[PDB]
């Protein structure tokens, strides 16, 4: 009782943080039209990637966790994952896309503003979206994904249970496609980054004889590395061995996953035109 | 009446057509500003490169400098145009230490003073030339003329450890003018704009190059700062 | 000698002026209802500008103005249906002013170049290229389709003649680099202001400065002249605008507040005078009782400093060009 | 050229001037009388409003 309370209540924090701070960042967004930024329509994806998480897969999480046992359709079972899916996948890739403007702009800043256009944006945006639909939607939807084993055929048969019971082939493809890759892009991007942020605090430093970027790239690697890496490691890792990992650490990791929808606005919006703009608004 | 609105809803559609791709052109390309002394020999430079304008490109890079000259007044406030410049290019000869047309190198710090402390150009950085390195050279190495009696603070002043050198003497000499120009930079600054003290002759052909080396640095340590990364 | 008359002379100018101020305007005015507060909303926004605006003017129609920006483009606007009737590419990148002639055929632009182009929209050819001044130009005003007045770099303010291109008069005895200008609604007289903390009224028939006002403490950025035609108010990188009056020859009110300290960049009246709107360095322009002395409300829409500012001859409209790319029209 | 400037100072010295005290009343008086016919003074009605 009261342990599922306290669940409960910080489930309740953790949605009610999530909507405010992602209703907040979009409607600041849209308000101003300073804010009006190339770099802005990636955080406005990510944000909207945010809201629809925070709006339908985790009080939908939250209400499977503390009720034994899913009320609503096996229908709205299959819709609810597919949400799910699509949401983290865009969120995540927003995150590499935004990670590969901000190297763009810094690596090659003389050609940066014909690389990058709002029509160049809105392109790349939607195409986000598209790969995040596919990845989710089309084998989630459809058959594909469902197990074979005794165990997933009971799960998908009762029309009261939903849990998750996964291919190894879809597993895999769907952790390259959300996680991995996106990974392995922002990391090789942020190295060359900070190595042009080193290179020109030393030009400085030889010029102008007479830190601040370890830190902003460390909060920005850490959060989502710490979010994220665990989750998609126990993902390989419960398919690749069956009996290694339990469910509960499982949607553990999971949710700990989700709350970095969360810390988003905290991260990608705290300059000062936004401090600003969120002053204005409230 | 609704043929009116539909001609005026074509002539608007077709206007902006015209306006995007003027905003794909205007985006593209670089504005400086070239601002010396007359004496200081703005034209040796603008030539190896009532308003001038020198449209010349490398890299594939469109840089457009515009020079003032002739609007010779000491209150400037056609400065506050050049607000969305790139970079300010600041010619001043390092060889007129002795010249009272105080000295001209007191009249270009006042002059940098002024631009560098100024509301509007806050965020823009100054490219620093110090023409006539060769005529330095050889007024010091006469040792008719001391800056010492000109410039007092010579005196005390010792050749940087970091530095990159020729005489001993001149290379003093140089060093004290960039010194005396980058307190000035390095005192009112934030670190939102630098200041690039670079020594040239009338003879070198390679100020396209370093204009264009500076450009990129300014505008990568302008997006570094925008983050948080510098 | 000859300087210690003129010394003698200002003193009495001095003296006459202040013999002649019984009583101030507030003392007169307090007495009557306050204007109150006044709520201004951004009806329409334009867009379309790529880089900094300066100068806007309203057309003698209500609907139509005209608008420059550092782009190097000079595009009339259709206020009422926010369609771009025309878009005319600049010789020069910088232009610091515009003008909308009386009839609506002739829009002249300057810049900070020394010469200024006067395009003929009903053939957008440049119908005359003016030359002559030796510095920027600040702002340009149409007398009739022929006669325009522009205040440049140099001391002079010049008439020219656009058929034959040429300086009918010149303007002289000012101090400093003129920025600011504005005619009589319907007779001659004309005022302009510069960096001299000095307003100077001036002939253009007779060509002379018959009155100067040195009220001011800074430099001089714009000038609005009252519909009376009998007094005329001017803005300055102080944060004070002050009202003058022709007749009395003297200022008769200060516009300022403690609280902001940074400069006025445009000014403009009322249709019947009341509301002395003035636009601010800070990114906002304030809207001023031009009776009480008090401020009555504030337009706080523009990102950057607003560069421009007019009200349409009808009065239907406010429209303000600020450093950002937007015009915005409040009402 | 002070010989210019006093000249000016005392072409500017012999203008007549009226009283403080007529000029606003003037300027209050015109304030008053156009007072009704000002769309930014009075809000207009919104039919009558062109831009809204
Ligand atoms: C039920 N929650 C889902 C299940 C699997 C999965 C998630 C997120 C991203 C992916 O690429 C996935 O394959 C999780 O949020």
């Amino acid at each position: 009782e009261v342990w599922v309370v306290g669940m409960g209540i910080v489930m309740s924090l953790i949605v009610l943080a999530i909507v405010f701070g992602n209703v907040l960042v979009i409607t600041a967004i849209a308000k101003f039209e300073r804010l009006q930024t190339v770099t802005n329509y990636f955080i406005t994806s990510l944000a909207c990637a945010d809201l629809v998480m925070g709006l339908a897969v985790v009080p939908f999480g939250a209400a499977h966790i503390l009720t034994k046992t899913w009320t609503f359709g096996n229908f709205w079972c299959e819709f609810w994952t597919s949400i799910d899916v699509l949401c983290v996948t865009a969120s995540i890739e927003t995150l590499c896309v935004i990670a590969v403007d901000r190297y763009f702009a810094i690596t090659s800043p003389f050609k940066y503003q014909s690389l990058l256009t709002k029509n160049k944006a809105r392109v790349i945006i939607l195409m986000v979206w598209i790969v995040s639909g596919l990845t989710s939607f089309l084998p989630i939807q459809m058959h594909w994904y469902r197990a074979t084993h005794q165990e997933a055929i009971n799960c998908y048969a009762e029309e009261t249970c939903c849990d998750f019971f996964t291919n190894q082939a879809y597993a895999i493809a769907s952790s390259i496609v959300s996680f991995y890759v996106p990974l392995v892009i922002m990391v090789f991007v942020y190295s060359r980054v900070f190595q042009e942020a080193k290179r020109q605090l030393q030009k400085i430093d030889k010029s102008e004889g007479r830190h601040k970027a370890l830190k902003t790239l460390g909060i920005i690697m850490g959060t989502f590395t710490l979010c994220w890496l665990p989750f998609f490691i126990v993902n390989i890792v419960h398919v690749i061995q069956d009996n290694l990992i339990r469910k509960e650490v499982y949607i553990l990791l999971n949710w700990i996953g989700y709350v970095n929808s969360g810390f988003n606005p905290l991260i990608y919006c705290r300059s000062p035109d936004f401090r600003i703009a969120f002053q204005e608004l409230l | 009446q609704r043929n009116e609105e539909k001609a005026q809803r074509e002539a608007n559609k077709k206007i902006e057509k015209q306006l995007q791709k003027d905003k794909q052109v205007y985006r593209a390309t670089h504005r400086l500003l070239l601002l010396g002394a007359g004496e200081s020999g703005k034209s040796t430079i603008v030539k190896q490169m009532g308003i001038f304008e020198t449209k010349f490109q490398v890299d594939k890079v469109n840089f457009h400098m515009f020079d003032v000259g002739g609007q010779r007044d000491e209150r400037r406030k056609w400065i506050q145009c050049f607000n969305d410049v790139t970079a300010i290019i600041f010619v001043v000869a390092s060889s007129s230490y002795n010249m009272v047309i105080t000295n001209r190198l007191q009249e270009a710090l006042n002059l940098f003073k002024s631009i560098w402390n100024n509301r509007w150009l806050r965020t823009i950085s100054v490219i620093l030339f110090l023409n006539k390195q060769d005529l330095l050279a050889e007024k010091v190495l006469a040792g008719k003329s001391k800056i010492e009696d000109y410039f007092p603070e010579f005196a005390r002043y010792t050749t940087p450890e970091d530095a990159t050198p020729e005489d001993p003497r001149v290379t003093r000499a140089k060093y004290f003018i960039r010194d005396e120009f980058l307190r000035i930079s390095t005192a009112s600054g934030d670190g939102r704009h630098y200041c690039y003290p670079h020594f040239t002759c009338a003879v070198d052909t390679e100020n396209i190059r370093r204009v264009f080396n500076d450009c990129r640095d300014i505008i990568q340590r302008m997006h570094l700062r925008q983050y948080e990364l510098l | 000698q000859l300087r210690q008359e003129a010394e003698q002379l200002k003193n009495q100018i001095r003296d006459a002026r202040k013999a002649c101020a019984d009583a101030t305007l507030s003392q007169i005015t307090n007495n009557i209802d306050p204007v109150g507060r006044i709520q201004m909303r951004t009806r329409r926004t334009l867009r379309g500008h790529l880089a900094k605006i300066y100068a806007m003017h309203w057309g003698t129609d209500s609907r139509l103005l005209v608008s420059a920006s550092q782009d190097g483009k000079l595009i009339i606007w259709d206020s009422y249906t926010t369609n771009k009737v025309h878009a005319i590419p600049l010789r020069s990148s910088w232009v610091m002013t515009c003008a909308y002639a009386p009839s609506g055929n002739y829009v002249a632009c300057g810049g900070l170049d020394n010469i200024c182009s006067i395009y003929n929209l009903k053939t957008v050819r440049v119908s005359r290229e003016l030359a002559g001044h030796t510095g920027y130009l600040s702002c340009c005003r149409f007398l009739d389709d022929n006669q325009i007045v522009t205040s440049s770099g140099d001391t002079t303010c010049a008439l020219w003649d656009i058929e034959t291109g040429q300086q009918t008069t010149t303007f002289t005895g000012h101090t400093g680099d003129v920025m600011s200008l504005s005619l009589a609604p319907d007779t001659r007289l004309f005022v302009s202001g510069a960096c001299d903390a000095s307003a100077k009224l001036w002939d253009v028939r007779e060509g002379m400065c018959r009155q100067t006002f040195t009220g001011h403490e800074s430099d001089i950025n714009a000038i609005c002249f009252f519909p009376n035609g009998n007094a005329f108010a001017t803005g300055s990188d102080d944060a004070t605008c002050r009202l003058f009056d022709l007749r009395a020859d003297q200022e008769l009110m200060t516009y300022s507040h403690d609280n902001i300290i940074c400069g006025i960049t445009s000014v403009s009246f009322s249709k019947s005078g009341r509301l002395l709107l003035a636009g601010y360095d800070d990114f906002n322009c304030n809207v001023w009782d031009a009776l009480k002395a008090d401020r009555a409300g504030v337009l706080a829409g523009h990102d950057n400093r607003v560069s421009c500012l007019g009200v349409t001859d009808d009065g239907m409209a406010v429209a303000t060009g600020s450093w950002d790319s937007f015009l915005k029209i409040w009402n | 050229q002070a010989r210019k400037l006093v000249e000016q100072l005392k072409m500017e010295a012999n203008i007549d001037r009226i009283k403080v005290s007529k000029a606003a009343a003037d300027l209050m008086a015109y304030c008053e009388a156009h007072a009704k016919e000002d769309p930014l003074l009075t809000p207009v009605p919104a039919s009558e409003n062109p831009f809204r």
